[PDB]
């Protein structure tokens, strides 16, 4: 939004337009590349006192994890782990790491 | 069961009654399947939330019993240390398996649900459903009517078997001033043997109260205008009671015809009791030194009334052979709209673990130590009428009536020494839509005096407290027209100090001595002692913020916590003054009322500060019609006004405000 | 009475006063007539010209015989029928027969065979000439006119406005006033409660339980009587109003305002078809006074109410709610925004602001009774000279607000950039696929392409909304922009 | 007499004692560090 005031005097050009975007428009699909590095300070989330980290990923209507690739019961848990993941936009704009 | 299920489960949040703690402000959230929620955080003496919250588990009929939900009530506020006013961990795997797989209008009882005989910390009122992919139950009962009962009216997760109640001993001696409302039917059949026609129709009155699902009546009285009954009737009830109000509700008996209702009246009971305790831990200030809101003497205490006159209310006052088209007004529905008698009993409460019924007939020392409490005395009422506007629909001259209790009805007189009433006149055109009043420069007046008891030892100490609460009131007006002109804080802090000043001056307001009074009971005692206990309480509340320095928002808490107080502090029960009724008439016919009390336009010798706010004062009234409520798209008539009152010793005063 | 003294001496007092001054400070009026007709049960209509009435049932002329007031011309040279009314559609209501009280109370838009009255109502607009008001003070110094005498062939019933030969007597209404006495003041007034309920004595013919007392009347009335008023000078400025609710079928309003006070009430310039109306009206009110010591009538003025209609065919039957605001002494009184509502129920608000000035100069009006008043001499200060610049006009006798209150305005030119629209959940998967952009703000609209699926594409084929008005520069006259 | 810590503003007694054994502790005070 540009809101602006403008003379009343009639002799006057009118403003251009602030703004232009590329009328990119349609489903200008993306290639995303997740970098999980490492984790730390994380929490035990149930009564076995451990936690064994993993990511999953709401990308639009899709998702994704991989909960078999971890290390058990490690305090600060180095990953070095890459995700390939196709994205549609703007319509799996919306992702929840 | 073997067979898992999506279970929707709603839980509804809708009200705390009877709970510990002052404009307390508790927030009851639950969070799920990861997501992070907040919602909204009701204040106030008793407050409400009426909020529905419910979660998708899918489990068997058999495991959903595990996961509840975790209903919490958590009181926060920015002026002093918050708390857990009790939670809630029951399973809900009962109520699915039981039939309709819900419950409805039922309480939580709040506290902590491991501690064992903890007592209530007051309750809060839920329903439940449970609703699987083939079960429904979107409907529920909320009635109120249905849950006043203590015992399975709510669900006992800590305490769960652990109740206490109390017995509550209604020592009933005589009514006055009753309405006809036997069956006029008499006035005709007795003439059959040669007997005389008349208006007194004398009921067959009796002493009823209906409480807490339960009700007791006894001995019943005949053909009688001035009843005298010396009963006491006892009705159990919960301590930590679910109800935060009674009800009196009593059906005279008619000979003639069915059963009925003379009038109504309502006592609460967050007056006359203090389950949660009479200390709360709120020193608002720098100061803390009871390490409490301030230093009480009782600490809380069982439900308690000495003698004293119930004003009840109903329906018009003139006798008819007639269906009253308003009888709702007796059945404790809305306002009456006329003083329909006056009822002297007293209260003596029991704290025991058991519910019992009993009645018992009163010594005489009951009624000696009763009836000495009966005084009179002369009060001055007077009323002034600037203007009339915006009239709808006038067929014929328009004169009001106005009335205090049941003096000055022209109906039910034959001379008085001053008019209830006006001279007649018509309305004229606004020459757009509505009709007006042409008084002129002329401004009626009404003049009445009623006679009742002396209770003005009581009464200075409300508008003292109504005084302090006007006067910190203006201080939220004052600071928000600065908030519009963008100042800073720091004018805040100034405005906070200008208002401090005036709050503790106020505070140099002496309190009345009502031991004196040999009416006065152990309720007074109570009163006095905590009336000097939270009069101390503003006062260590005063000049610490000034003191001090914040951002508006908490000065603005502290204002609306105070004042909650101070108007909430200005209550009292015993009330045996009659209010004032005021009728519009067209010709005889009423077209609409209006209820006044007079305590606002009060006034004391004692001082300017024990006056009412509208004591002198124009004030801009309107009536409203015959079970309305709201004006709608026409409301009756706007009429301004100017009232005093005070003692008939107060005369010499009252000039001041002529 | 005890603790009080006579006023005055004995004055006339008719049972009800006719005399009044209902155009004091109106610059408009609008005037009706009640046409009635009658007929046998087992007849039809017939029209006499003697069956006029007012709203009490009251004898009136014809509303051919009226004539145009001092200081006002006729905007309507004719009276036409009232269809803005609950009548039917040939103006009438009607109702059954007339029993002998002769007080019709059921009235209806429809017309039955057991009907056998009828009532139409008249319809004539007048205004005043943009002068002055001084034939309202010519002709209304009176509190009350005539004899007060009645005429009857007996005394004590069947008494006659008029006089005939039979009417052998005739009656009229006296009335005492009291004052306390200033040893006990105005509180004098308790010094009789309670205690003249047990005075009275008849030793004469003249009894009653209630002598001594009261006469005549049951009970003693009792009244504040001034000799003066306080006046004041009072301008309303009506700018815009913004959000209303539609009354009619179409969503739509063609609201107009009145302005509601104790003995006033003024018509504002209708706006036709806008939830969002722009009056830039001013309306000027004349000799507004309230009673009372000046001291503290200054520190507490009434409320004035605005009430808002929808016009329509059938008359503005679908009142949209009213507003309350106060004036202040400001001489350009700022505008603000303040809530209209109906039943309880907030229906939209309206930007206007109030002057209600002080004048020195007092309102004149003596006390019933025979007596010298206390108002015996007037402050003659300046009446309106003295009053800040009056608004400009748009039409004869329209004013519009003053710059002066207006805000300064410039064109505002609003410039959006519709990407696109998200978080659109799931509304029925059907009605969320293709979302409109438009934008409304003061009744002016913005419209644009609608694309028939942007569930797979969430972003418009054409982003491009522009609106361009004229704005206040001040921002407490400025709404909030709306989309 | 020894009284309890109740709640709701009530103040029971717990129990008390009787002694009549009280000439039994009589002792000199200043036969020690006074």
């Amino acid at each position: 939004f540009k809101i602006y005031p403008l003379p009343e005097d009639p002799a006057i050009p009118m403003p251009p337009r602030q703004f232009h975007q590329l009328a990119a428009q349609g489903p200008q699909e993306c290639l995303v590349r997740i970098y999980i590095v490492r984790a730390f300070g994380l929490q035990p989330k149930d009564p076995n006192g451990k936690c064994d980290p993993y990511i999953k990923i709401s990308i639009g209507k899709k998702s994704v994890s991989d909960q078999d690739n971890y290390i058990p019961c490690t305090l600060e848990p180095v990953f070095g782990k890459m995700f390939e993941l196709t994205c549609t936009l703007p319509l799996e704009k919306d992702l929840k790491i | 069961s073997d067979k898992p299920q999506d279970f929707q489960i709603r839980v509804q949040v809708i009200e705390g009654r009877q709970l510990p703690g002052v404009n307390i402000k508790p927030v009851v959230k639950v969070t799920a399947a990861g997501q992070t929620k907040r919602t909204r955080i009701h204040k106030g003496n008793s407050p409400l939330f009426n909020e529905t919250l419910f979660f998708n588990l899918f489990d068997s009929p058999g495991e959903l019993f595990d996961e509840p939900i975790f209903i919490t009530v958590v009181d926060s506020r920015s002026l002093r240390t918050d708390a857990l006013l009790g939670e809630f961990r029951m399973d809900v795997g009962t109520i699915y398996r039981e039939p309709r797989h819900a419950y409805l209008r039922k309480w939580l009882l709040l506290s902590d649900p491991d501690d064992f005989s903890a007592g209530a910390r007051g309750y809060l009122k839920t329903s439940l459903c449970v609703l699987g992919p083939g079960d429904e139950a979107p409907l529920e009962r909320k009635d109120p009517s249905e849950d006043k009962e203590d015992i399975e009216s709510n669900l006992l997760r800590p305490t769960g078997v652990a109740l206490r109640g109390a017995h509550f001993c209604l020592k009933v001696f005589r009514a006055e001033d009753l309405p006809q409302m036997d069956d006029a039917v008499m006035d005709n059949v007795k003439q059959i043997f040669g007997f005389e026609s008349n208006k007194k129709n004398l009921v067959d009155p009796f002493v009823e109260v209906s409480f807490a699902g339960k009700m007791l009546c006894s001995k019943i009285l005949e053909k009688t205008a001035n009843p005298q009954w010396n009963q006491n009737i006892t009705l159990p009830a919960m301590f930590p009671s679910m109800c935060e109000k009674m009800r009196i509700r009593i059906i005279d008996w008619d000979r003639l015809t069915h059963n009925d209702i003379v009038a109504t009246t309502y006592l609460s009971m967050s007056k006359i009791s203090a389950p949660g305790g009479e200390i709360e831990e709120e020193p608002a200030g720098a100061v803390k030194p009871s390490k409490a809101s301030d230093l009480d003497d009782y600490l809380g205490f069982l439900p308690t009334f000495g003698p004293c006159y119930i004003n009840l209310y109903g329906s018009p006052r003139e006798f008819t052979g007639f269906p009253d088209p308003y009888t709702e007004l007796n059945t404790g529905k809305g306002e009456g709209v006329a003083y329909r008698g006056r009822l002297l009993l007293s209260l003596e409460t029991k704290l025991v673990e058991h519910s019992e019924q009993k009645v018992e007939d009163l010594p005489a020392d009951d009624i000696l130590r009763v009836e000495k409490y009966l005084r009179r005395r002369k009060y001055s009422l007077f009323a002034a009428f600037y203007s009339a506007t915006m009239l709808q629909d006038v067929d014929d001259a328009i004169q009001f009536e106005v009335s205090i209790g049941n003096y000055g009805n022209k109906f039910d007189m034959t001379c008085l020494p001053l008019a209830s009433t006006t001279q007649y006149s018509r309305a004229v055109f606004d020459g757009c839509h509505y009709y007006y009043l042409p008084w002129g420069n002329v401004k009626p007046v009404v003049v009445l005096s009623s006679y009742w008891e002396d209770i003005s030892h009581r009464i200075e100490t409300q508008n003292q407290l109504l005084g302090i609460a006007d006067r910190l009131e203006a201080g939220l007006e004052q600071v928000h027209l600065a908030l519009k002109a963008q100042c800073s804080t720091e004018d805040v802090d100034s405005l906070v100090a200008q208002l401090t000043d005036e709050l503790i001056a106020g505070c140099s307001q002496p309190l009345g001595d009502i031991h004196e009074t040999p009416s006065a009971t152990h309720l007074d005692q109570y009163l006095y002692q905590l009336r000097t206990h939270h009069l101390s309480q503003i006062t260590e509340a005063a000049l610490a913020l000034k003191l001090g320095h914040s951002e508006l928002p908490a000065a603005l808490e502290q204002a609306e916590d105070w004042l909650l107080r101070l108007r909430a502090l200005a209550e009292e029960p015993q009330n045996s003054l009659p209010d004032i009724v005021i009728w519009m008439l067209q010709g005889d016919k009423r077209v609409a009322y209006q209820r006044v009390p007079a305590h606002q336009v009060l006034f004391s010798r004692r001082g300017a500060n024990y006056c009412g706010k509208n004591c002198g004062k124009l004030q801009t009234i309107f009536l409203k019609y015959p079970m309305e409520k709201v004006p709608g798209a026409r409301m009756p008539v706007q009429i301004r006004v100017k009232l005093w009152f005070g003692l008939s010793v107060d005369e010499k005063e009252f000039n001041q405000f002529a | 009475s005890a603790g009080w003294t006579w006023a005055g001496d004995w004055f006339v007092c008719p049972e009800k006063t006719l005399l009044h001054d209902m155009d004091a400070g109106h610059l408009s009026f609008v005037e009706e007539v009640f046409e009635n007709q009658t007929r046998l049960p087992g007849g039809q209509w017939i029209y006499m010209s003697d069956n006029y009435t007012d709203v009490n049932g009251e004898k009136v002329l014809p509303k051919d015989d009226i004539e145009c007031p001092l200081g006002w011309k006729w905007e309507d040279e004719e009276w036409s029928t009232d269809l803005n009314r609950a009548v039917d559609e040939q103006g009438w209501e009607y109702s059954i027969t007339i029993p002998p009280e002769r007080k019709p109370k059921h009235w209806v838009p429809a017309e039955k065979m057991y009907y056998t009255h009828r009532r139409r109502r008249w319809v004539r607009l007048r205004r005043r000439d943009l002068s002055q008001m001084e034939a309202l003070k010519r002709h209304r110094q009176a509190e009350a006119e005539g004899e007060g005498w009645e005429y009857a062939s007996l005394f004590g019933w069947k008494f006659h406005l008029e006089y005939r030969k039979t009417d052998a007597f005739r009656r009229r209404r006296w009335r005492r006033r009291m004052e306390p006495l200033e040893k006990t003041g105005p509180a004098a007034v308790f010094a009789l409660e309670g205690a003249l309920g047990g005075v009275m004595d008849d030793k004469s013919e003249d009894s009653m339980s209630v002598s001594t007392l009261s006469f005549g009347v049951n009970r003693p009335t009792i009244s504040c009587i001034f000799d003066y008023g306080n006046r004041y000078h009072l301008r309303c400025y009506m700018y815009q109003a913004r959000d209303l609710a539609a009354m009619d079928k179409d969503s739509f309003s063609d609201p107009y305002a009145i302005v509601s006070f104790l003995h006033q009430s003024q018509k504002t310039v209708v706006v036709k078809n806008t939830l969002n109306p722009t009056w830039d009206q001013t309306l000027i009110f004349y000799e507004i006074e309230i009673f009372g010591e000046p001291a503290t009538v200054a520190e507490q003025p009434p409320s004035i109410v605005v009430e808002l209609y929808d016009h329509d065919t059938y008359g503005a039957d679908e009142f949209m709610g009213r507003c309350i605001c106060q004036p202040s002494l400001e001489r350009m009184p700022r505008l603000a925004w303040f809530p209209l509502t109906r039943g309880s129920q907030p229906s939209g608000e309206l930007l206007a602001s109030f002057e209600l000035i002080q004048r020195e100069k007092p309102a004149i009006h003596h006390i019933p009774g025979f007596e010298v008043q206390e108002t015996s001499r007037i402050l003659d200060e300046s009446e309106d000279t003295d009053l800040p610049y009056p608004p400009p006009q748009r039409e004869a006798n329209i004013y519009m607000v003053p710059q002066n209150i207006k805000p300064a305005l410039q064109r505002t030119a609003i410039e959006i950039l519709a990407w696109g629209l998200r978080n659109m959940k799931s509304y029925q998967l059907a009605n969320i696929s293709s979302p409109s952009l438009v934008v409304e703000c003061g009744g002016q609209t913005v419209q644009s392409c609608v694309i028939r699926n942007l569930r797979k594409n969430p972003n418009f084929d054409i982003c491009t909304l522009f609106m361009e008005v004229m704005l206040p520069r001040e921002e407490l006259y400025c709404p909030p922009i709306t989309v | 007499k020894v009284i309890d810590n109740r709640q709701f503003g009530r103040r029971p007694v717990v129990g008390q004692c009787t002694i009549r054994s009280l000439e039994s502790f009589l002792c000199d005070p200043y036969s020690a560090e006074s």
